[PDB]
């Protein structure tokens, strides 16, 4: 919904050819990872050796094109963003400037564009590799033991429901973190811009206490954030452990009872 | 069927008594009586509600006991595979022990609220019973047994020692609370409830278990569905939040000054123990998790021609503890980051209150960057001390990985490890290169910030004098310099990303070609596990660079002229 | 702005950080009595289960130590006749403690220790049985089943009686069973302040009911009206219409205490009225009529009232204007 | 200088030479009820043991008089089947009186005297069982488990209320279970003297609580403050600050009496305050706050007070200076 | 939680003065058991308009 649209405009800032190159790169990359090692499974029971090596080479070159595409699209998006925003902003009439407070409209160049242009590619590649290795290994453990899918289906539902639960918690949380973080910068701007007056009134201890309170507030908000994040972390981890156990048990039972090239068993369990 | 240790007349002449305690069946059964006793004496007085010194030691004992009882259940179910009557005396006692330990846990938790420790000494007599029975089993297990399962011997003595240490914990809590017949309870001054006073949000009142698994945080989130959270609907501080932290930082800076009579030295001297604690968590964790591939090899080769089941569920338990320890490692460090953030904001603000105006009027510092440092420097140091423990953690991990390769299937000619061995120079080089670029990137960012700030301050002047094309393209030049520097930065980070993800396939190729079943794929599994930390190290080194430069700017600011 | 007591007697106040712990081993009985039926049931059932299983393990262990499960040689006589499985010892424990004792499995003189176990299990069985039965009794003699039938109109009205402006409310008893020494304690509560300045959040003033004797006992057979005459000593003597509203700090706690007829024990019902529920200027319509050779309490339209105007000022200003009109 | 009643309700007075003896055979039940649990347990257990052993000796003696232990000739049938040892007769007595009756050892028509013994043991068993069960009941329905939760601050404060100098103290109930007809009897005790001269060591004057009605009942849900207004009729009307101290013969006995909600029985808590514990010139800080949709009784800082000055003279000299300032 | 409890006119709308089937069950609504009760008094006492 909203995430789809926001990410779509983000990538829209990039050329459609970047979408093609990125997607093909990720997919072919990790599908070749799966290919080469699941086909090493066929190696544990030379010709296969040499083509194994050429599969390795394909993997490495495809990783390189992948990462290069990642960095280049991040940079192109950032460039289009900063230029277009700066243009549209300076071109706004005086009604906006006199109506809107400067700190807000300023922060989007100050910290928001900073966030974008030097943290988006990191997070995007983290998410991309994570989710693609994930879905790939899911499909593969399903394949090596076709029994596993029946166990997989309810687990995915549990994941979906509890993660939507955590997200409906974390949205309110992160909003609270934002609104508890703003008065820090506000009081700092006040402190510096009216520093002479404060020294004159000799009330320094008062604003010191006020800032102590503000900082304590931000800290408690962040601790809320962390507690929530770690709770979801724990729950999802235990889901993953259950997954591992199911796969291992199913594979062992099937293989030693109904032989299936136990190399495949090791493969699924890893 | 379902006989205790029952088989045909050959073993129906086993329950005979040629010496009562000489019958293994008999001591095996006697070792159930205590667990029965507790499990049935405590349930009612637990369902009444359901329907403290020496916390840490007691719980370490209890969880070690948990692990070894799981091991004993495994051993029992395994050793029952040779008979054909399913004599269940091998494991049934260990299952009752599992349940009884769990009940002891939950019971003492629900008694720790209102401890009537004369009601708690039921545990005293109980652990005495269990200890006695297990000592009897061990003693009579010296002789009268083939001891062909030496693991049986070790686990038996092990449980004996654990029950003994538990008893010692019990006499500790007794003495401290001398109540039983003594007059002095040395009763209490619990800050957990008292010092909290009713407004708090943290772990201390929660048990070590939740302190690892966030059950209280589960409750906290529970309301966030039924009702939108609010700032009044928020817990308060711990009594040691950001004031005792600031005092400790001042005192540690005083100690470091007496030593002197950069700021990293003072920070470390003030702070390093909690960091090395989080690290120790990370090390124990990833070292345990490092016994993952061993389970894989065992799986495959045990299948080659049933102990693979228990071995796999052993890996299951291993990963359970593994990630519940990763959580401890991570949370300690994020908590560290919060404390340092508060303390540094305090200290910076004090410097502000002592800032000389002329310093702001004439030269180096402008309000913009003075607030931008606390806005961004602090976030970056926070993130640096998120990635803090991983740094000291990985080398210990990589060394154990190499040693294992030398002792595992790649025993010799595993040469592919030399690839990652040579990788660390590539990492440090990309590091110093990103560092060379980062200063220019940061100075250009600051220039552009000064640009836009100054611009939109008197934006009406610009709208009036028609100088906005002029100033806008002037800023565009700065943004172009920043774009170029960030472009080099992006090239370098992409180089790091590719090298990161590229060296594992290099390693697997080189190893598997080095030869010219389980071995190859088990090593490949270890290689997955070993490339896991590198993917994060990619950003670890970036955050390292940025934190270095950021603290440089910090010390730059702290050394300013002060009104006095 | 919470209600002190709910319109159904719930004391809507949490304790939040009692200092000390509970009762050493007596709180068990009290906390046991007042408690949801299925939970208490389950507790007793599971007590019987654990008592049976514990001695079951005991008897089984004794038979096994006597070397009585293996041999069946015919010569050696058991501690207890004819037990061969833990199931047997469990059946035996049930037979013993429930005092059934079929006879197929029976204690023998061959084990005096077994005789000790028998004595122990019988004593424990009698003790636990008496405890369970005393608890079941004092639970089945429970009160507050009647305290729900003691009804109170959702509204209270004020009107003029004897030329005086008195706060009223109708009381209701639905059971034909009679309450003894039914006593009323109307009690107004607010955050009030002494002249010296101290304020207490839930201050409590026992506002006296107007009784011809002056006491607080009533005789409730037909649901009647309780009322207070607002005198210069009553705190409500500064009350005015339109001062009452759901955002006016004000509440009058109504307490009904008497003895149940069948069970000599005492029960208490509570109801409360904050400012808005106190309807100004009405009268409860008489719900009683002389039936055919009977008194017909039309329990329908129970709290239905009728509006009547009144001097819309404080009883203070009432006496002010009244003195001005009488000394004229 | 002892405390009349301990700060926890202990009546710290010994009797020392009651003239007469106790109750002939009824004091057994009363002295049995209120008594430490293990002692009562042991008494009942040992009653069952002696009842079993006595009839065990009886049955054994009967079998032996019937000439039933020696012969085993097969012809003569026993008084009771298959008993050969005193252990047998003891098992039989347990089976009979506990109503188990396995059957391997069974009464026979061959001895009518044995039938008499059976009847006797059954009657005695039922009588003793009912006695034990009535005692266990009235013990498990015991009070004063609640009377420990009824808490009282370690200090009492005086202050000015309504321009008057009134002695106060906060009361506390920790259980959500409610007390019915909670009644207060503050009672000052000292060694006072009539004008004619007679002095009595522990003289007792019921000092009345200030209640809007005048009665002594309260409605304790949130732990509130009990207070006495010191009038020229109150004995404390000659009290002054700095007259109070732990060596000043003075003490005010506080009595709380009401009905337990679950058990219709009545309990009483006692607390006392001698001169020093009566803090002069303070006010108990309000431990209640309007919680989020609730009333928050902060039970922490329960008896924590706050110091406030005051005219440091007797309520006598208070009215003296007040009359001098009002008639001016 | 929601009982959707009631608004029974059978008793409420009747208000205490009524003579008909609705409160009676379908069975009596076919067999006049309530009418049996109504006639029951007509023996012991002469009926009246009140
Ligand atoms: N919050 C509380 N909850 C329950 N009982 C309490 C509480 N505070 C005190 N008490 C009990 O009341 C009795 C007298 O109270 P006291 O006024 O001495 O409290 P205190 O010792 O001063 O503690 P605090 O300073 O918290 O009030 C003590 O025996 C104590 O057990
Ligand atoms: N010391 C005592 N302890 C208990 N009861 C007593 C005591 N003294 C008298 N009584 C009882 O009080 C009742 C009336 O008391 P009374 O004043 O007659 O005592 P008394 O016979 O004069 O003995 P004394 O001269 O010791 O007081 C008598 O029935 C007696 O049983």
């Amino acid at each position: 919904e909203i995430p789809w649209r926001a990410c779509a405009k983000y990538l829209s800032s990039a050329g459609i050819l970047l979408l093609s190159l990125l997607v093909f790169s990720q997919l072919l990359k990790h599908m070749v990872l799966v290919a080469i090692d699941y086909w090493l499974a066929k190696w544990t029971d030379t010709v296969y050796a040499m083509v194994f090596t050429v599969l390795c080479s394909l993997g490495i070159v495809l990783c390189l094109v992948t990462s290069v595409t990642v960095e280049w699209t991040g940079l192109k998006v950032a460039k289009r963003l900063h230029r277009s925003l700066l243009n549209r902003i300076i071109l706004a009439p005086m009604r906006f400037f006199e109506t809107t407070p400067l700190g807000s409209i300023l922060n989007r160049f100050s910290s928001d564009c900073n966030t974008i242009d030097q943290h988006i590619p990191s997070t995007l590649e983290c998410l991309s590799r994570s989710t693609l290795l994930c879905v790939s290994a899911l499909a593969v453990i399903s394949y090596v033991t076709p029994v596993f899918l029946v166990a997989l289906l309810p687990l995915a539902i549990v994941c979906y429901f509890i993660q939507k639960y955590f997200r409906v918690a974390s949205r309110d949380l992160q909003q609270l973190d934002d609104t508890t973080q703003l008065p820090l910068l506000s009081h700092f701007a006040e402190t510096v811009e009216g520093l002479t007056t404060i020294r004159a009134f000799r009330y320094e201890a008062r604003f010191q206490q006020k800032l102590l309170e503000y900082t304590d507030s931000n800290n408690i908000a962040s601790l809320f954030l962390t507690a929530a994040n770690r709770w979801l972390e724990v729950r999802m981890e235990y889901i993953g452990a259950c997954v591992v156990l199911i796969a291992a048990v199913t594979s062992i039972s099937n293989s030693l009872h109904r032989e299936l090239s136990a190399g495949l068993v090791g493969l699924g369990l890893t | 069927p379902l006989a205790f240790c029952g088989s045909e007349n050959h073993s129906a002449a086993y329950r005979v008594d040629q010496g009562v305690l000489n019958n293994g069946c008999f001591v095996d059964a006697l070792n159930v009586v205590p667990h029965v006793f507790l499990l049935f004496i405590t349930f009612p007085i637990l369902f009444i509600g359901w329907g403290f010194p020496g916390h840490n030691l007691r719980w370490i004992l209890t969880f070690m006991l948990l692990f070894v009882l799981v091991c004993e259940i495994a051993e029992g179910i395994l050793s029952d595979g040779v008979t054909e009557s399913h004599h269940l005396h091998l494991y049934m006692p260990a299952g009752m022990a599992f349940m009884a330990a769990v009940t002891s846990v939950v019971y003492y938790h629900n008694i720790e609220t209102s401890n009537f420790p004369k009601l708690l000494i039921a545990l005293l007599v109980y652990w005495t019973l269990a200890f006695i029975t297990k000592t009897i089993k061990f003693v009579k297990f010296l002789d009268h047994a083939i001891g062909f399962s030496q693991l049986r011997f070790c686990l038996t003595g092990l449980l004996v020692i654990l029950y003994g240490m538990l008893l010692l914990v019990e006499v500790n809590v007794i003495r401290v609370r001398r109540y039983i017949f003594f007059k002095t309870p040395r009763e209490v001054k619990p800050p957990e409830d008292l010092q909290d006073l009713g407004v708090r949000f943290l772990q201390p009142f929660v048990n070590l278990l939740s302190k690892g698994t966030y059950w209280w945080m589960n409750a906290f989130i529970k309301t966030a569905h039924k009702k939108p959270i609010d700032l009044r609907a928020i817990g308060k501080l711990p009594i040691a939040m950001r004031a005792l932290t600031n005092y400790q930082r001042l005192c540690e800076a005083f100690d470091a000054q007496v030593r002197k009579d950069a700021i990293w030295q003072a920070l470390s001297h003030a702070f390093g123990r909690r960091l090395v604690l989080s690290s120790t968590f990370r090390i124990l964790a990833d070292l345990l998790g490092f016994a993952g591939p061993l389970c894989i090899f065992g799986i495959v080769d045990h299948l080659g021609k049933a102990n693979a089941y228990v071995l796999a569920v052993l890996l299951f338990l291993a990963l359970l503890l593994q990630r519940t320890f990763l959580q401890a490692s991570y949370y300690v460090a994020i908590e560290t980051g919060i404390n340092l953030r508060g303390a540094i904001q305090t200290k910076i603000y004090n410097k502000i209150m002592h800032l000389s105006t002329s310093n702001l009027s004439m030269g180096e510092m402008t309000a913009g960057q003075i607030c931008n440092l606390v806005a961004i420097d602090t976030n970056q140091l926070m993130w640096f001390f998120f990635l803090c423990p991983n740094l000291w953690a990985m080398p210990v991990q990589i060394i154990v990985g190499v040693i294992l390769l030398y002792y595992i299937l790649g025993v010799s000619a595993l040469i592919g490890a030399a690839v990652i061995i040579l990788l660390a120079p590539v990492q440090y080089f990309v590091a110093t290169k990103l560092s060379q670029a980062q200063r220019s990137t940061l100075e250009y960012s600051n220039e552009r910030l000064k640009q836009t700030n100054e611009m939109l301050r008197g934006i009406k002047l610009l709208k009036l004098y028609a100088w906005e094309n002029i100033f806008r393209t002037r800023v565009e030049t700065t943004r172009r310099k920043e774009m170029t520097s960030l472009r080099a930065f992006a090239i370098y980070t992409s180089i790091s990303i590719f090298m990161n993800t590229a060296i594992p396939i290099a390693a697997v190729l080189i190893t598997f070609v080095g030869h010219v079943p389980s071995v190859a794929f088990a090593s490949l599994s270890l290689f997955h596990i070993l490339v896991t930390p590198l993917f994060l190290l990619s950003s670890v080194v970036r955050s390292t660079v940025k934190a270095l430069v950021s603290v440089q700017k910090l010390s730059e600011f702290l050394s300013s002229a002060e009104i006095r | 702005r919470a209600r002190f007591v709910s319109k159904k007697g719930n004391c809507n106040v949490a304790h939040k950080n009692i200092r000390e712990q509970g009762r050493f081993l007596q709180d068990v009985f009290t906390t046991l009595v007042d408690l949801k039926w299925p939970h208490t049931l389950l507790i007793f059932t599971m007590s019987f289960l654990c008592s049976w299983l514990l001695f079951a393990m005991a008897w089984w262990l004794i038979a096994f130590a006597h070397g009585d499960l293996a041999p069946s040689e015919g010569t050696a006589e058991p501690c207890v006749t004819s037990i061969h499985s833990f199931s047997s010892a469990f059946l035996f424990s049930i037979e013993v403690q429930v005092t059934i004792g079929f006879g197929g499995r029976m204690v023998t003189e061959e084990c005096p220790l077994a005789i000790l176990i028998l004595i122990v299990q019988n004593i424990v069985g009698l003790m636990i049985n008496a405890i369970m039965l005393g608890c079941i009794f004092m639970k089945t003699a429970q009160a507050h089943r009647r305290a729900e039938t003691l009804i109170f109109s959702k509204h209270a009205v004020i009107a003029l009686r004897h030329g005086r402006l008195c706060f009223m409310l109708r009381v209701g008893d639905l059971r034909k069973s009679m309450i003894i020494s039914a006593t009323i304690h109307m009690q107004v509560v607010r955050k009030t302040t002494s002249p010296e300045g101290e304020v207490v959040p839930l201050h409590q003033v026992d506002i006296p009911m107007e009784n011809g004797v002056g006491g607080n006992s009533i005789f409730l057979v037909a649901p009647l009206i309780i009322y207070h005459v607002i005198d210069a000593n009553s705190p409500l003597y500064d009350l005015a219409p339109s001062d009452l509203h759901h955002h006016q700090d004000l509440e009058i706690i109504v307490i009904l205490e008497g003895v149940v007829e069948t069970t000599g024990i005492t029960t208490q019902a509570r109801t409360s009225y904050l400012a808005d529920e106190i309807l100004w200027g009405q009268r409860f319509v008489p719900i009683v009529a002389e039936e055919d050779g009977r008194y017909s309490v039309d329990y329908s339209k129970f709290g239905n009232t009728i509006k009547v105007p009144t001097p819309l000022c404080t009883a203070r200003q009432l006496d002010e204007d009244h003195s001005l009109l009488e000394a004229l």
